[PDB]
């Protein structure tokens, strides 16, 4: 039962996190122009449809991380590396040690996912009422489902050893 | 003219401040909404790592 709830969760967390970083509908500011991750597409900006890329230019280390969004992407890279580790349960089975290697990547992506928001909120503010769009809440599901998949992958490793 | 039957003067008129009833969640003011959510997500993150 739990052996199948992990492979379906890896493809439901990686395929869901790659969408949150793709569509640029994270933040809604004010004309009302919806924001994004790498570029914002303006609306009601003296033009019908305009979408231009943002220009970000020892505090310079935070600007490059916000521009080169590696933390919200590194979590997706670890989700696919862990998604193929649990896929190694059929081929080259009876190892009882490759499942533990997936429980580390499933939680290491959650640490790099919460960080990708701290560098995004601190750089956002750095009156004007701004809200979070539906595309920003998708990234939140990429962290909750990253912990349920991190408790279900290690629990199997404990049962296999016991 | 007769004796003044009423005294007056140039006065100031400002908007009366209302009671300003605080919200139900007024105790969550010293920390922003982003801080409270980040604490919860860090709370579950530390717990899973500790397990
Ligand atoms: O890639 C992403 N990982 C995420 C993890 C959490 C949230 C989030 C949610 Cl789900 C609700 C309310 C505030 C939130 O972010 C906060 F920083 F706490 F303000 C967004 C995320 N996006
Ligand atoms: C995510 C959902 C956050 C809801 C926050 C509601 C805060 C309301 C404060 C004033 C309440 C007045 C009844
Ligand atoms: C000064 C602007 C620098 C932008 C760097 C963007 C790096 C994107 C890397 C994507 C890797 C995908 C695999
Ligand atoms: C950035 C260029 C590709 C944009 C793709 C948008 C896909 C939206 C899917 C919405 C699903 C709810
Ligand atoms: C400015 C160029 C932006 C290109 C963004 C590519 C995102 C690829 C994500 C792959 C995740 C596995
Ligand atoms: C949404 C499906 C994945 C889109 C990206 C594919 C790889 C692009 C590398 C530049
Ligand atoms: C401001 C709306 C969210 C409040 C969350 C309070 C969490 C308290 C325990 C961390
Ligand atoms: C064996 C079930 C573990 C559930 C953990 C949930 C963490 C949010
Ligand atoms: C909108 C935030 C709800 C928080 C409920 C309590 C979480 C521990």
């Amino acid at each position: 039962v739990q052996v199948l709830l992990t492979t379906i969760g890896a493809f439901s967390a990686f395929g869901l996190m790659t969408i949150a970083i793709s569509t640029d509908y994270w933040l809604y500011t004010r004309g009302l122009t919806h924001s994004g991750l790498w570029r914002i597409c303006c609306l009601e900006g003296l033009k019908r449809g305009v979408c231009v890329k943002i220009n970000h230019f020892a505090e310079y280390l935070l600007r490059v991380v916000r521009a080169s969004s590696i933390f919200p992407i590194l979590s997706a890279i670890l989700l696919l590396l862990g998604g193929v580790c649990v896929a190694a349960s059929r081929v080259y089975k009876s190892k009882r040690n490759i499942i533990l290697g997936a429980g580390i990547l499933f939680v290491a992506a959650g640490l790099s996912n919460i960080i990708g928001v701290i560098v995004y909120i601190s750089a956002n503010a750095g009156k004007n009422h701004y809200s979070y769009g539906w595309s920003f809440y998708f990234g939140g599901l990429s962290f909750i489902l990253a912990e349920v998949i991190g408790v279900l992958a290690v629990n199997i490793y404990i049962e296999r050893s016991r | 003219f007769s004796k003044p039957f009423m005294s007056l003067g140039i006065s100031i008129m400002i908007k009366k401040p209302q009671k300003s009833k605080p919200g139900v969640f007024s105790f969550l003011d010293p920390l922003a909404y982003e801080i409270w959510m980040c604490i919860v997500f860090a709370y579950i993150g530390v717990s899973v790592v500790l397990f």
